[PDB]
RNA sequence: CCGA
């Protein structure tokens, strides 16, 4: 339910809404081939990582 | 779930060779039809985070399209959230719902960011909230918070603020709408018909004026100060108020 | 008349009187420089709004 | 047959205890069956100590107001209501309060005998002015249900025996390799701070195994 | 036509099988590869291996004969025994 | 916070969600709503609330009112059989007695329910907006009235009776041809809905917000939206999502808002208590490549701020207006079949006495669609009731231009007597011509 | 009838016969009329059957005036209809009456009781409804009817019905035989377990024993959703109107595990598989046990010839026929023929081709007949041998199947609960389904709670009414004094007197299993006849994810026939154009159709974990231009870089 | 606190009724002890039925035997009603033959020991003049409702375990010059006859117990 | 023809 919240904040601090969705992408498919390897976890996907790194940089 | 194996089909099979289970496509096409309990961990491990839009025909508006975070049910049927119906215009008498997954990252960004169903809670034809209870939750707490003169058990008691009142409906002491009085020193209070005018005034000892309302009872001091006030309220209403309380400020 | 009066014969073509319009465009010799969300559709691209919008 | 695990346990620092308790596995039905009657006695029967009469030197009569205090005497009786504490005695005790102003009065101020004890030090009681002092003495009991006095000596007061504030429960389902469909039974305990949360859970067991035992014969 | 998980499925034993042959000795992975055309799209005959070479193709039939032993060995070969229909 | 000492339905559910959505956001506002369904659905279990036969409560006065009705219409057909009246104000009378014994009825079930059993179940589902309007609950308890032809012809005879005692065959076939007129409707004029929305989306699938300024001075001028008296939509609905083009002063002369200052609720309403005529920004006014700017649109709608650069605000536009259409004719059949009128105001005296006479008025005679001749008023001027009270018997009824009066000038008023009635809208009476 | 008509583009134009019309021999349809004489209705012999001959000349009232019995009309006024106009005239100017007041409405709609207190959409609904009933397994009389049950049952044809004076010498579940007595043996078979046109059960059980009188017209056998001689639809269950935690929310439905575990709503359905050995070019299909691919213990059930045996259960993907024909082409890839080459797998001249079950429709195999033209039958031509094989299944009731009354009354099972938490009753006997009340003043069907007040009173007493609908000819109030005086006298009942309170009613006290708490307000409670629907969920779901294409669009087909995919209408375009989701919409219409490279690319990157690539020009976008071109337009492409007009190559 | 037996009334052996009265409780724990006897007493209690049928001729379930007015099925429908009591939790077997024509009723069953069937005069099947019934049945234990496994020659029958079919309570007061005042719960047990109330009423208490035992002791 |  916290992934809904940090969602929220970086909806609502960019500036446009159509282009934080692109870096949230390029963000998770970065993240996606920087762990090409099998060692990982099913919870954490690279797209909610990235929406999660953002938010934390976002403060 | 055996609507899930077929739509999530080729992401299983990346799992079952990512995890060293099989080795090619037709080993893992052999295990998903034949029936494994290893492919419904599989299933369960690939649909978490991975968005799912929902259609209903006929998509009149904006709405009638929206993305869910899915969860494998037992059955034939999908379990769609109550609160959504009005936006989907679909009750529980027949309606079916199409089901499409999205296969890019791009696509699944798009779906949580722009179209989660928790997000579109207000309309864009008005500022109006589309997202509100309705048909049970209305008549729900419409019952919560009406007034019942036969239902009058320990009306008219003291309580010690709004814990207080809730410990004695959970313990039997008092009716759902029994009217109570309420120690509760704040004063953003609205009621039908709001009243501030003063209908009388009882004068104490020490300087100290009672001043009595229609629903509130305020003693203040002589010149700078408020030191107490009550509330006649039901239980139900108390109930209601502390739904809000805990549901917003958290 | 205003949705068959646009700058563009594709969309024009797909709404409505697809004979007069094509009919129209092939004598008039015009192009159709993909500027709205009904030509990308058919043509395959992302749309000119939203997250396609640059 | 089944293992019961403590998940969280949480204290607030005004002395109140909270704890989530987990059992697993249940048949199906059993959960709602032992999360309702540990529900029920958990609420209604469990004895606690609460203050049954005050007495304050120097009032006309039960509604009125005292000099030279701010609290009146209702909501001098409405804050020792909030009073929580614990007594070791079924026979009653007195508790002795004298202070002087200015400033504000705690529970620590109490001079009550070691039979009872008192959970929340910092709990508020009044606030004083210009060097007016109060004196008052109160009466501790234990119990179980709830007294309320008509009409509003010994001044007789509202009287509530509760250790436990809240309990709530959720049932999960668990399916598995087997065909049984197994219960998961979520239990949550609020407390007054007097007991534990795990402790008020053996007492309400002991009460219901206390009651069904003589029926097997 | 051909659906898409029939392309992707031989797609996926092209890999596994370049991966697999080139394991072996370098001259025998490239006889066994213009054997059957996995790199000209032309599968060739026994003698115009010998024109490639010089050398004439009764040894070309004996270089096959032992990949094809080699590949056929039952331990380290099992990767490619699951497309087996 | 905010204790709301009071009874809650759907509408203040509804306040409280979209005050939510203002300081809170999205997910809170839906964790608020999923915890405001729970308790719903738990205390309505717990309630109980169920409708037998003997919840449905018929009014007592029924009887009288449906002999009062018949006796209008005995004295109507009384009239046209003397000559004085022809029949197509016959028939209007006819219609008209027959809705207003109707919304009569409605309104003596609605008191008849606060006043004996407020907590009943019809009662309490009609009320709170739970489900029902009080067409259902007229239809349930008082009586149906008249129906509709599948074209919209008003057919000629009553049903007086509901469906708690039963219709008869006379009476089940007349609902039958409303029933009819439902499902014929809902089966054919879907299309035009459709239709209509897939021109709407093709006339404006190119308006996409691609500027933030197109710096233009030209403006819209913002009213209240009336038709006759009572408003429709108010100034402070009206500038909702807008941006401002010229400043709002006050009386004082302290500046309200500057221009191109975004309005939302609290300075909209800050606005609307102090002048009626506003100027704002509008996507007619902007000029911008056959397109819309980010300052001539304002707000977008379902998020609550200013729009987005690639916005498909044509899309969204040709939705809005194509929705609720086609909604709304594939739901026409939940009323039934029955016909829908607005019935005309009528401000009647509560006991004997007469009537001032208008001063700065003129009049003319004009004859009334029900037959009686009647002076209609030129120039609005006030009235007054003239009581036969000693201390204090007096009401003033102050006139709309367009009015009709049944009152000469210092005339002798009875007990009960007709005294005034405004005319019905152009839109509100809904009326073609036919022979 | 006014009522029963079709919902969709039909409205209107397709009608249905009322009960006594009739057809004369000019072909125009008359109704029976009683006759009139001095404000007296007639009623010594048949009636008159006026074809159409009432508008300009007689005067015709309906057949619920009030009227004393061997008596004249009572009231002053009757109302009539006179010129295609209704009116109110003496009862001694009345010509004609009708003869019941069931004449207005059909059969399916004089099914219904209580029908005037019902909407008219209500009982349009409650008749289509009637009309999409499945026969259970044990069919159940109404506890209310109306009493054209028996008539419907009798007309239908599927009753056995006797026609001589006899005795029964001989029953059994497969042949009644019964000499005549008033060449000397009637022979009456007996259907056992048919397929219908919608894959139904058509079962015939013996009502009569051996040895006894039987009368011309009896009912000696009952159908499928016939018991007793009339018609059975449904079953009689336990009501409350009240609401559950948000399970029966938006006309969502609530039932308890009686309803599954006493063989309640089980019924039985019959599907029919047929596979024909045709002649190829390439050589004859052959039907065969010999199938390649194929392991061992999927051959358990195959006989000699490679044909299911009869007694068989089947699942999802077992063989029921096997099936090969001869391919003859032999292109293989270099890959194929490497992996030949190692392993040594000399591949067959025959590939797979049968008969398999579809996803789901598990059962037991009930016929297995097999059609050979050498055996005496002569087949469709090109066919070798046709194998017919039907599979049988006992569908029990399940969460996402349809539920309804006679009132218009729908709705879906979304949650069986078990009996010791379903609400239950001060004697202690559990709910069987509890139904929203909200459901009831929106939708105007108030005559459901008289039949389940009714049907309860009934239930308490024993009696199984019939009620014949426009009941209020006989008083004010008629069907509601007769429900709660029913009651009342159901209340008398020596130990049953918590069945009836009057300071409420139609509501008694109701108890929660979960708490043993009561409600805290009394309860509606009763007997309804429910329906179980042909719309059941096993065949509503289905799912894709990659199957056939069409021939030019090469689009994936529709259908659940053929593993057909959804169709993305325009109005979704326009709902994904208002969002923003400019790649959700690209990828919905390149890589999920019609463009083969970026469908082999997408699948491929997301079997092997990688980036889905960029989409080309869609298959149908070069198809339009190609018809474009065909109509004669010249239509072009053209790219513009660096001071240079070129036209571009979409075919590539 | 005592129990006390009331009233005692007996069917055939179908319908075996009891009241039983127990006083005195507190205000709530009558509720209590009633709504948790009444759960137990109608979803966790073991009893024994009919799982499986074997008809000599018979494959499957939509089958006829000639002379029997009754089909398979209906035949299934009949065995799934019998009423048994199984001593050990071992899967047992029953035997039938029968030769028309007569009524088949559950007298006519060949049991073995450990099985003992409970009503005789239960309707099987009619048969006709020149008929013959030989069946053999299976009989288990177990709790609640069982579903069908994924299906020699044994056609399976959706067996239900419940030998108690109804129970119902009320709370009564006890009002005097006895201040703080106690209730009485009476009890009304219904069973089918393979259980008696007082046995069915013991096993209920002791697994109430037992579920309850460990939280007071593990904490 | 039916269902939403
Ligand atoms: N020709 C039709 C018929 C129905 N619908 C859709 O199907 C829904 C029908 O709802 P349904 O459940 O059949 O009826 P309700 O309106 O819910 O009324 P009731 O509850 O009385 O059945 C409509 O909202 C409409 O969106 C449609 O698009 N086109
Ligand atoms: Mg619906
Ligand atoms: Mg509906
Ligand atoms: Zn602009």
């Amino acid at each position: 339910n916290h992934i809904i919240y940090r969602s929220e904040e970086l909806l609502g601090a960019a500036s446009n809404r159509y282009n934080i969705t692109v870096r949230v992408a390029k963000r998770a498919k970065e993240n996606r081939s920087e762990d090409f390897d099998s060692i990982d976890d099913p919870n954490m996907k690279p797209a909610i990582r990235a929406i999660i790194e953002m938010s934390d940089e976002l403060t | 779930r055996e609507m899930a194996i077929e739509l999530f089909q080729p992401f299983v099979i990346h799992r079952l060779i990512k995890l060293g289970i099989v080795n090619n496509i037709k080993a893992a096409k052999k295990l998903i039809l034949k029936g494994d309990p290893q492919i419904w961990s599989v299933l369960e491990e690939v649909i978490t985070g991975h968005p799912v839009m929902l259609n209903r025909a006929p998509t009149l508006h904006r709405l009638g399209i929206q993305a869910f975070e899915p969860i494998l049910v037992e059955g034939r049927a999908i379990q769609l959230h109550p609160l959504v119906c009005p936006a989907f215009n679909a009750d529980f008498d027949g309606d079916q719902m199409a089901v499409h997954v999205p296969l890019s990252l791009e696509a699944q960004c798009e779906a949580r960011l722009l179209m989660l169903a928790c997000h579109n809670v207000l309309s864009p034809a008005t500022g109006k909230p589309i997202v509100a209870p309705s048909q049970d939750m209305v008549l729900g707490c419409y019952y919560l918070t009406a007034e019942n003169p036969n239902a009058q058990k320990g009306a008219g008691r003291y309580f010690a603020g709004i814990e207080d009142a809730l410990r004695a409906y959970d313990h039997g002491q008092v009716d759902l709408h029994s009217q109570i009085w309420i120690r509760h020193l704040d004063e953003d209070v609205v009621t039908e018909k709001p009243d501030t005018e003063v209908i009388k005034t009882e004068d104490l000892g020490d300087g100290t004026v009672m001043k009595y309302y229609r629903e509130r009872k305020i003693r203040e001091g002589v010149d700078g100060e408020i030191i107490t006030q009550y509330i006649q309220t039901t239980p139900g209403r108390i109930i209601y108020n502390k739904t809000i309380a805990e549901a917003l400020v958290f | 008349k205003a949705s068959l009066n646009t700058d563009s014969f594709i969309s024009a073509a797909s709404f409505q009187e697809t004979t007069r319009v094509l009919t129209e465009a092939a004598i008039e010799g015009k192009s159709d420089w993909l500027r709205g969300l009904k030509e990308n559709v058919i043509i395959g691209r992302l749309i000119p709004a939203g997250t396609g919008f640059s | 047959q089944f293992q019961i695990e403590c998940v969280e346990s949480s204290t607030r620092k005004n002395q109140q205890q909270y704890s989530k308790f987990s059992l697993e596995p249940l048949d199906r039905g059993q959960g709602t069956t032992v999360g309702n009657a540990l529900r029920r006695v958990l609420l209604s029967n469990l004895p606690g100590a609460a203050v049954t009469a005050i007495r304050i030197a120097g009032v006309n009569h039960e509604f009125a107001t005292i000099l030279g205090v701010r609290e009146d005497v209702l909501e001098i009786m409405l804050n020792m209501k909030e009073l929580v504490l614990k007594s070791y005695t079924d026979q009653p005790q007195i508790g002795r309060l004298t202070a002087i102003g200015p400033g504000t009065v705690t529970a620590a101020q109490f001079e009550v005998p070691s039979e009872v004890e008192v959970i929340d030090p910092n709990q508020y009681i009044a606030t004083l002015a210009e060097g007016a002092k109060l004196e008052m003495e109160f009466r501790v009991e234990r119990g179980v249900g709830y007294r309320v006095i008509e009409r509003g000596d010994f001044l007789q007061i509202d009287s509530v025996f509760m250790p436990v504030t809240k309990v709530n429960y959720t049932v999960e389902d668990i399916r598995a390799d087997g065909m049984s469909p197994k219960d998961r039974l979520i239990l949550d305990i609020w407390t007054n701070g007097s007991i534990q949360p795990r402790e008020a859970l053996s007492e309400a067991s002991d009460i219901i195994a206390n009651l069904f035992i003589p029926l097997k014969d | 036509g051909e659906t898409p998980e029939d392309e992707v499925s031989k797609n996926l034993l092209r890999e596994d099988l370049e991966n697999v042959l080139d394991t072996l000795s370098p001259r025998e992975r490239d006889v066994l590869r213009l054997r059957y055309g996995l790199d000209d799209g032309r599968m060739k005959t026994l003698e115009e291996i010998g024109q490639i070479f010089n050398v004439t193709r009764e040894r070309i039939r004996q270089i096959e004969a032992k990949a094809l032993r080699k590949l056929r060995h039952p331990n380290r070969n099992s990767i490619l025994k699951e497309y087996i229909r | 916070m905010t204790f709301y000492n009071y009874t809650i339905d759907k509408g203040r559910l509804k306040k409280l969600i979209a005050l939510a959505y203002r300081r809170y956001g999205s997910a809170r506002c839906s964790q608020l709503a999923d915890e405001l369904k729970e308790l719903g659905f738990r205390f309505a279990t717990k309630a109980g609330v169920s409708i037998s036969v003997d919840d449905l409560t018929i009014p007592p006065e029924k009887k009288q009112m449906l002999e009062a009705a018949e006796k209008e219409i005995r004295t109507t057909e009384e009239r046209y059989a003397r000559g004085e009246i022809t029949e197509v104000e016959r028939f209007q009378k006819v219609i008209d007695t027959w809705n207003g014994t109707s919304e009569e009825l409605k309104d003596q079930v609605v008191v008849n329910f606060r006043k004996t059993d407020p907590l009943n179940s019809v009662y309490m589902m009609a009320f709170s907006g739970a489900r029902g309007n009080m067409s259902q609950v007229r239809q349930l308890v008082g009586m149906r009235g008249l129906m509709a032809d599948p074209q919209g012809e008003i057919i000629d005879l009553p049903i007086k009776t509901n469906f708690r005692e039963g219709l008869t065959v006379t009476e089940y076939v007349i609902s039958s041809y409303g029933a009819r007129k439902g499902l014929v409707d809902t089966a054919l004029r879907t299309a035009d809905s459709g239709y209509l929305t897939r021109r709407l989306v093709d006339v404006s699938q190119d308006v996409i917000v691609r500027e933030q300024d197109c710096g233009t001075e030209r403006s819209l001028r913002v009213t209240a939206m009336t038709d006759g008296d009572q408003v429709k939509i108010s100034l402070a609905d009206r500038l909702f999502g807008r941006l401002l083009a010229k400043d709002v002063v006050g009386p004082d002369g302290e500046i309200i808002a500057k221009r191109n200052d975004e309005i939302d609720e609290a300075l909209a309403n800050r606005i609307a208590a102090v002048t009626d005529e506003v100027y704002v920004r509008s996507p007619l006014t902007c000029e911008a490549a056959r397109s819309v700017c980010q300052n001539c649109y304002g707000w977008s709608l379902a998020h609550g701020h200013k729009v987005d650069l690639g916005e498909a605000v044509g899309i969204i536009a040709a939705q809005s207006i194509g929705e609720p259409g086609t909604q709304l004719t594939m739901r026409t059949f939940h009323t039934g079949g029955v016909f829908t009128g607005e019935v005309a105001r009528q401000e009647k005296a509560p006991e004997d006495g007469t009537v001032k006479w208008g001063k700065g008025l003129s009049t003319r005679k004009v004859r009334t669609r029900h037959g009686e001749d009647a002076e209609q008023v030129e120039i609005a001027g006030d009235l007054i009731w003239k009581g036969e009270g000693k201390k204090a018997a007096t009401q003033t009824y102050s006139l709309t231009p367009g009015s009709l009066l049944f009152v000469q000038d210092g005339q002798t008023v009875t007990a009960g007597q007709l005294m005034t009635e405004i005319s019905l809208s152009k839109t509100q009476r809904s009326t073609e011509r036919a022979t | 009838c006014p009522v029963e008509t079709p919902e969709g583009p039909n409205a209107g134009l397709i009608g249905s016969l009322a009960t006594c019309a009739r057809v004369n021999d000019y072909g125009f349809i008359e109704t029976p009329y009683f006759r009139v004489e001095s404000g007296r209705v007639r009623k010594d012999l048949d009636p008159v059957y006026l074809t159409a001959d009432e508008e300009d000349d007689m005067r015709v009232a309906p057949g619920d005036i009030p009227t004393d019995e061997e008596g004249n009309i009572i009231g002053e006024s009757v109302p009539i209809r006179y010129r295609q106009e209704f009116s109110t005239t003496s009862p001694e100017q009345v010509d004609y009456v009708a003869v019941s007041p069931v004449q207005i409405i059909s059969v399916a709609t004089s099914m219904i009781p209580f029908l005037e207190h019902d909407d008219a959409n209500r009982a349009l609904m409650g008749s289509n409804m009637q009309r999409q009933a499945v026969p259970l397994l044990r069919p159940e009389r109404p506890l209310v009817g109306t009493g054209l049950e028996a008539q419907a049952a009798r007309d239908s044809g599927m009753v056995i019905v006797s026609r001589t004076h006899g005795i029964v010498t001989y029953v059994d579940a497969t042949e009644i035989r019964v000499q005549p007595h008033s060449g000397e043996e009637i022979v009456y078979p007996i259907q056992k377990y048919q397929r219908s046109n919608q894959d139904t059960c058509l079962n015939q059980r013996p009502l009569v024993y051996a040895g006894e009188d039987v009368v011309p017209g009896q009912v000696l056998a009952d159908g499928s959703a016939t018991e007793g001689g009339e018609l059975a639809l449904g079953q009689n269950i336990l009501v409350a109107y009240m609401p559950w935690e948000g399970y029966n929310y938006e006309d969502a439905i609530l039932i308890s595990e009686r309803l599954v575990y006493d063989d309640v709503y089980t019924s039985i359905h019959i599907e029919k598989f047929e596979i024909e050995a045709r002649q190829t070019k390439l050589g004859p299909e052959e039907i065969t046990r010999e199938i390649p691919n194929v392991g061992e213990d999927a051959l358990r059930n195959l006989d000699e010839h490679g044909i299911i045996r009869i007694g068989a259960w089947v699942e999802s993907g077992d063989i029921l026929v096997g099936k090969v024909t001869p391919k003859g082409e032999a292109d293989q890839p270099p890959e194929e023929k490497l992996l030949r080459a190692i392993f040594g797998e000399k591949a067959r001249d025959v590939r797979d081709n049968s008969l398999r079950v579809p996803n789901g429709e598990k059962g037991r195999v009930v016929d297995v007949r097999v059609f050979t033209r050498e055996k005496g039958d002569e087949l469709p031509p090109g066919a070798n041998m046709v194998v017919r094989i039907y599979v049988a299944q006992k569908r029990k009731i399940q969460v996402g199947d349809k539920m309804a009354g006679r009132h218009g009354n729908k709705g879906i099972i979304s949650r069986i609960l078990p009996i010791e938490d379903m609400p239950y009753l001060p004697d202690g006997r559990p709910i069987d389904i509890a139904l929203n009340p909200l459901g009831v003043p929106s939708r105007m069907n108030v005559g459901q709670v008289f039949e389940c007040l009714l049907g309860w009173a009934g239930e308490n007493l024993g009696v199984r009414f019939k009620i014949t609908p426009f009941d209020e000819m006989y008083g004010e109030e008629a069907s509601r004094d007769t429900v709660h005086g029913l009651l009342e006298e159901a209340s008398q009942r020596p130990n049953k007197d918590w069945v009836f309170n009057e300071n409420h009613p139609g509501k008694i006290q109701v108890f929660d299993g979960r708490t043993g708490e009561p409600f805290d307000r009394p309860i509606t409670v009763g007997q309804a006849y429910m329906l179980k629907l042909v719309h059941l969920v096993d065949d509503k779901i289905h799912a894709r994810s990659t199957g056939p294409y069409s021939l030019v669009t090469q689009q994936p087909l529709g259908g659940k026939a053929q593993q057909g995919g959804q169709r993305f209408g325009e109005m979704e375009v326009w709902a994904l154009e208002a969002y923003g989701a400019a790649y959700i919409l690209q990828e919905l219409l390149t890589v999920k159709s019609d463009d083969m490279q970026g469908r082999n690319e997408a699948l491929n990157a997301i079997v092997k974990g990688k980036s889905i690539p960029r989409p080309g020009t869609p298959e149908s976008f070069k198809v339009l231009m190609r018809e474009l071109q065909s109509l004669g337009l010249d239509i072009a492409a053209h790219k513009v870089q660096l001071s240079e007009d070129g036209e571009s190559a979409d075919a590539e």
